[PDB]
RNA sequence: GCCCGUCGCUAGUACCGAUUGAAUGGCUUAGUGAGGCCUCAGGAUCUGCUAGCGGAGAAUUUGGACAAACUUGGUCAUUUAGAGGAACUAAAAGUCGUAACAAGGUUUCCGUAGGUGAACCUGCGGAAGGAUCAUU
RNA sequence: ACCCACUCGGCACCUUACGAGAAAUCAAAGUCUUUGGGUUCUGGGGGGAGUAUGGUCGCAAGGCUGAAACUUAAAGGAAUUG
RNA sequence: UAUCUGGUUGAUCCUGCCAGUAGUCAUAUGCUUGUCUCAAAGAUUAAGCCAUGCAUGUCUAAGUAUAAGCAAUACAGUGAAACUGCGAAUGGCUCAUUAAAUCAGUUAUCGUUUAUUUGAUAGUUCCCUACAUGGUAUAACUGUGGUAAUUCUAGAGCUAAUACAUGCUUAAAAUCUCAGAUGUAUUUAUUAGAUUGAUGAUUCAUAAUAACUUUUCGAAUCGCAUGGCCUUGUGCUGGCGAUGGUUCAUUCAAAUUUCUGCCCUAUCAACUUUCGAUGGUAGGAUAGUGGCCUACCAUGGUUUCAACGGGUAACGGGGAAUAAGGGUUCGAUUCCGGAGAGGGAGCCUGAGAAACGGCUACCACAUCCAAGGAAGGCAGCAGGCGCGCAAAUUACCCAAUCCUAAUUCAGGGAGGUAGUGACAAUAAAUAACGAUACAUGUAAUUGGAAUGAGUACAAUGUAAAUACCUUAACGAGGAACAAUUGGAGGGCAAGUCUGGUGCCAGCAGCCGCGGUAAUUCCAGCUCCAAUAGCGUAUAUUAAAGUUGUUGCAGUUAAAAAGCUCGUAGUUGAACUUUGGGCCCGGUUGCAACGGGGCCUUUCUUUUACUUUGAAAAAAUUAGAGUGUUCAAAGCAGGCGUAUUGCUCGAAUAUAUUAGCAUGGAAUAAUAGAAUAGGACG
RNA sequence: CUCUUAAGGUAGCCAAAUGCCUCGUCAUCUAAUUAGUGACGCGCAUGAAUGGAUUAACGAGAUUCCCACUGUCCCUAUCUA
């Protein structure tokens, strides 16, 4: 099958490497899982040392982490938006790590709700106590009048068979907008 | 498979077959010492090289040399002890000055000629080989034996072999029981 | 080569055991187990060829099966169970106990001990690590995991074992001027008190040795097992206490009994 | 005395050689491409739960990567056939001449060019390893 | 211009060689078995053979690089006496 | 044991090779072959092809027993078959591929997997069984069959688990959310992890918060003893174990990996990069790192310090032969590492295989067929064919060595034993002693002794043996119980012997002999050399200072480029703390030689080099000790008795390439401060 | 050796678009070859600016073979104007 030795991949001088030990299953390589989205299907590879893997395809929920307060919450996955190694990920809707996707974001705004009461998108002194401190950001929130997340995935769905993730603050918000409006 | 045995030669033949002085020198050896061959003189030169070897690889180191004292000492105790090398000699020097007829002397067939057991060196080898001589209180019947200079006192005839014991022997049966017939009765 | 070598051949064994050359094709291979697979003693090796009450191998396995053997507090019926360095080997019939160290020529000596101290053990700190639920522990030489153990125990520093509930009882440190035994090396057998240690960051630490004869000798920390303080061994040293005497004077030891 | 070459016979060795020669093996463009594996499906019949709804699931099947192998052609390497051609060596009392060694009877030899049955001859420049260490 | 003396560099020469060499001879061909100042190139018995082949240069003649099979007990150097 | 000799000539001295000479665990082959120990052995040509048989199976007390199998109120013992678990990935064989590949030494995993062993480790499980759930499960078994044929299997009826799938009991205490949750396993994000643990170093160990899981783990298991308390009940507690289990550590390992080191070749000088070549980013994949793969981007990476290409009758090394030193050659092969099982490729199970005495396909071979089909892999052990110059039994056994399994028990062509065996190696029979005659020796003038070569009672040896040792009896006079192989011109030890042949037959490694006077052929006699061995062929080593670093030669013997420039390479002028002096102090005999401390204007560039230390597996080598009877060998063994045993050993040295630690600062190189951008406050 | 010429065809080349014999002989090409090609040459009657030999490229020139291709043929049939 696909191998991952060097004994190919001709030398650093460009000489042709003779053939010896005909491939090893120690250094087996395996097909990528190609996530899509929607109708989850998990499959368990039998790894090395008699360990498991589990390729996800199709996974339509994941568990994504605001980061800015620590809430994590499962949402569904809408879409692929970016990915920095291959706009054809993009197009085919393929989960993988680092993936700019786009998430429900309805839970996330039910937890601001909550939370703060503060109408993000549109017992008593706990509210109070989460005081004024409660902005989040104009580009973070300005996402949840159209109740969509624009989150990057942080797990490998081929690898792991989740697609978690963290929605996109700051300076890596304002650089992923960018490339969206440069691409868009 | 089992580890490997270990066997070494014994011996070593000369450079050139053919020089006179030395055939004549091999020759009158092997008429002093009752020889079967050449091989036994060429094993006690081999024996002579590697003892002179050792030395001179000592002898070549400094003096009070931790190795050279340990082994230089090892080799004269045991060429005193086999009594090839005299006792007066014990410096490490006289042990290269050593000779071939030095290790024949010791031999057990030389042994028993010059302890009177035998009459000549190839008496003392027929004697020896047909396990008449035992060296303590175990026949040895090989003419190579390199008494220790302790058994010298202690080689006699076996208890057995009947020239030191009991027995009559084997032909002597068969000649008294033809003498018997012979006798009339 | 397609999994773990389970046949030890002749020639192949360390040396340190004395095994027979021509005896047959294999080695007793030591077990998975305590200490490793070189600096280890099979206990057929210790019956068979150390104290020669078994005579084969299926009588090294007959012993075994009826218990007599000890090993640490444990019967240990394995036939080639790896004992190692400062393993307790108790058999109840011909009731004397043996601590395995290590002569001066680095070999396991046959070193008879009392009951009254075949109880406890020592053992080198190996690493000293925060388990799960916080917990720390210690990893000794000989593959022991001890759970609560003092703070200021260190790496490089031995423990006293119980042995029986398998608890710390005491600890020696290291520094300059403890009992060490040298576990390993050219220097393999020897006994000591440290004069300094080296650090070289990054390669090997090295630890300077004294033996009582004011022989001094430079070793790898990772074979040092220090065994208490100058004069006040932990343990039961061996008969010649690793002084490495010169050939020469062995030769004069050997010949002083005529 | 020693001696050189052509030519002729015998034997052996290697070389050139039309045959777009032949065989073997390696690599490889292109084409086809078994098989397992992953994957898109598919549903024998198998059994549970209330006509429905889940689960296990063989045959079969989509697309992939891994790819043996085959075909075509190319290339490289190694063996090998071949009319004929052209040498070398050995054996030599063969044929012809006498080129060299004496100033070898034209001193020899080198480089180069031409010629001639053959050794060789001749021109040009060079060397003495010359037959001259030499004409204040 | 010439003479005398010295000097540096050069073409050489004569004698003697401590020395070197197989000798002829050599102030280097010496300072080498008492073997090492630095460095480049070339040779490994005589033929086959500077041939075949490949490469490369040339208009060509040819130049540079360059085997092998096979064959042979000598070939050769200096010197001595006839 | 630092050695030469014959051959060019009429004679000489050289160069120079040929020849001689000795060794070879170095292969054949010829002749010969009595004894003991030791024992290589189808590697070379064909990793060519294989008939047949065996080489991997395995059960304890402790997974499952209704054999209609055995035996004298559930079986309770043994135990077929089968299910289950484990192993079958070890071993053994071979060297075909492989030239920076393997391998060796040396590093790293802060870059990973790890069955098993050993140690530690889990009071948190549930949204109407736990005095214990289901067949959704079936094997063996019973019966009916098909096929010519295979370790082919179909339909039907049961039956269990430590098989398969579910599934509770553990209070107590505990902190957050607004009654619930907080164990552990997975994934993500965040926080602490200081100067409250560790490392040289971490985003480490670990902990915490928020959440997430086609959902893990959290014994519905088994044996032997049954004890204690009490409301004596299907009461409640409590032993030793076996097996299983999550995680960590450990061990056995594995996989990558740092640095340095491989034979010949330029009649290979440029190679790699379109089809990944060098690097970056991100992803995928992996157990994990990594162009390992993908997308984008950049144009890089190697090379005369030999890249790349080609050859190897190349597996690498430990090592072997030969060797004054330096070297040369060999290493398929008893150990280590690698690779492969006809050539490839793919893959299942499993911790571990790209496994081949596992599967699938193709290619090439090839087996049985009733022609429908089915089955293959001896470079395992024997054995056969073929190939060849070239290599053994279709034997016995698990007794040793160990290995595997559920495991003391079974299995093992692994292994050991024997058969064959002048591979090689060790010891050393074929005679010794007298009397008499002749001149110590000689002449078949005689005698009494000795022995094993054999054969064999018994015994030892052995698993059964066989052989060895030890021996009852036998078993020498031509001691016929008869030693051979090559020579006698030189090298080179030994005949100008006799007959034969007559440049013939033949010998002759070389020089040469033989053409009617043969010291050389063919023979007889005698003699020589080695000797149970000797000769021959090939290869290799020394000889060879004829490959020369040590250590060659180049005017004429072979060889100085026609000449000069010039890059790489090699080499490169001198100089910088020396010399005083005072002390302390080690080793060999008050003296010598070796260090350190103070002053005397004096208290962290970069290397090479060199000292010492760890390192360089074992075996092998050298070497210590040790009466295998000696010896080759082996690591044994030794010492007083009628023990109820004491004890020495299996050292040491060697690898100096490369890496590591360390002392020194001569030698060789390297850089300081010059437009001062300099050194100390 | 002769006879003999002004010289006696040199370097080359050839059964060639030049060779009668001749379908020369040998090899190759093919199942089969008076064809083609490569050789040989006592060449009826080759040959040197009446130019000899060889030539990259070029050619509606002559010729042989191979691949592809096809009604040229086996063996013809059908359709359109
Ligand atoms: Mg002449
Ligand atoms: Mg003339
Ligand atoms: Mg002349
Ligand atoms: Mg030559
Ligand atoms: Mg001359
Ligand atoms: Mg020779
Ligand atoms: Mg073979
Ligand atoms: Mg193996
Ligand atoms: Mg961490
Ligand atoms: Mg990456
Ligand atoms: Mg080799
Ligand atoms: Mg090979
Ligand atoms: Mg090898
Ligand atoms: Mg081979
Ligand atoms: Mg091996
Ligand atoms: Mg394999
Ligand atoms: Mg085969
Ligand atoms: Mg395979
Ligand atoms: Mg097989
Ligand atoms: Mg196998
Ligand atoms: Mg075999
Ligand atoms: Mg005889
Ligand atoms: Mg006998
Ligand atoms: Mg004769
Ligand atoms: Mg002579
Ligand atoms: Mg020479
Ligand atoms: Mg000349
Ligand atoms: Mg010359
Ligand atoms: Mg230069
Ligand atoms: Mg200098
Ligand atoms: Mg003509
Ligand atoms: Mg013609
Ligand atoms: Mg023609
Ligand atoms: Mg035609
Ligand atoms: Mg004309
Ligand atoms: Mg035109």
């Amino acid at each position: 099958g696909i191998s991952r030795d060097s004994r190919h991949k001709r030398s650093a001088t460009g000489a042709k490497r003779a053939q010896f030990r005909k491939k090893r299953k120690f250094e087996l390589g395996r097909q990528p899982a190609n996530t899509k989205i929607g109708a989850k299907r998990i499959h368990s590879v039998r790894t090395r040392g008699g360990n498991k893997k589990y390729r996800a395809l199709r996974i339509e929920t994941g568990n994504f982490s605001w980061a800015s307060e620590g809430i994590s919450k499962k949402t569904r996955i809408a879409g692929v938006v970016y990915h920095p190694s291959n706009n054809e990920l993009v197009r085919t809707n393929t989960l993988t790590k680092a993936a700019i996707v786009q998430i429900d974001a309805t839970p996330f705004r039910q937890w601001f709700e909550a939370h703060y009461g503060q109408t993000l998108g549109k017992a008593e002194r706990k509210w109070a106590a989460r005081a004024a401190s409660a902005k989040i950001e104009s580009s973070v929130e300005s996402q949840f009048s159209a109740g969509r997340l624009y989150a990057c995935i942080s797990s490998r769905p081929g690898q792991s068979g989740r697609c978690d993730g963290y929605i996109l603050e700051g300076e890596e918000l304002a650089f992923y907008l960018r490339r969206l409006t440069a691409k868009k | 498979p089992r580890a490997p045995r270990t066997y070494s030669k014994t011996y070593s033949t000369p450079k050139r077959p053919y020089e006179s002085s030395r055939l004549d020198a091999e020759l009158k050896l092997a008429g002093e010492f009752g020889l079967k061959n050449k091989k036994e003189i060429y094993r006690i030169s081999f024996q002579l090289s590697k003892i002179r070897r050792a030395a001179r690889d000592l002898l070549t180191r400094d003096e009070k040399d931790p190795k050279r004292l340990f082994e230089g000492n090892a080799l004269i105790r045991r060429l005193v002890r086999v009594g090839v090398l005299s006792e007066d000699k014990k410096k490490l020097d006289y042990v290269l000055a050593l000779k071939v007829e030095d290790f024949l002397e010791r031999r057990l067939q030389t042994q028993v000629y010059k302890l009177g057991l035998a009459k000549s060196v190839h008496h003392a080898r027929v004697l020896i080989t047909q396990r008449h001589i035992a060296v303590g209180k175990q026949i040895v019947n090989i003419p190579s034996f390199m008494v220790r200079l302790d058994s010298e006192k202690h080689i006699d005839f076996a208890p057995t072999s009947p020239f030191g014991g009991a027995r009559p022997g084997r032909v002597a049966r068969r000649n008294a029981a033809r003498k018997a017939e012979a006798s009339g009765e | 080569a397609r999994g773990p070598k389970k046949h030890l051949k002749r020639l192949a064994a360390p040396h340190h055991w004395l095994l027979d050359k021509l005896s047959g094709c294999y080695a007793p291979r030591p077990s998975a187990g305590p200490h490793k697979l070189r600096e280890s003693l099979p206990l057929i090796v210790f019956l068979r060829n150390r104290l020669k009450y078994a005579l084969n191998g299926r009588e090294v396995k007959a012993i075994l099966m009826q218990r007599h053997v000890k090993v640490d507090g444990k019967v240990r019926t394995d036939t080639t169970y790896p004992a190692g360095f400062m393993d307790v080997i108790t058999l109840d019939a011909t009731n004397e106990n043996f601590r395995l160290v290590y002569d001066v020529k680095g070999r396991f000596a046959v070193h008879r001990i009392t009951d009254e101290e075949a109880s406890y053990k020592l053992g080198k700190v190996k690493k000293v690590q925060l388990g799960k639920k916080g917990v720390p522990y210690v990893v000794t030489h000989d593959g022991r995991t001890i759970r609560y153990p003092d703070p200021n125990i260190k790496v490089n520093d031995t423990v006293k074992i119980d042995l029986a509930s398998g608890k710390i009882t005491d600890f020696i440190k290291f520094d300059a001027g403890k009992l060490v035994y040298v576990t390993g090396g050219r220097n393999l057998g020897r006994i000591g008190t440290i004069v300094h240690k080296e650090r070289h960051d990054g390669g090997f630490d090295l630890v300077h040795i004294k033996d009582s004869l004011d022989n001094t000798f430079v070793t790898r920390l990772n074979n040092v097992f220090v065994i208490g303080e100058q004069g006040k061994p932990y343990i039961s040293l061996p008969k010649g206490k690793g002084i490495k005497l010169s050939i020469a004077e062995e030769r004069d030891r050997r010949r002083a009994q005529q």
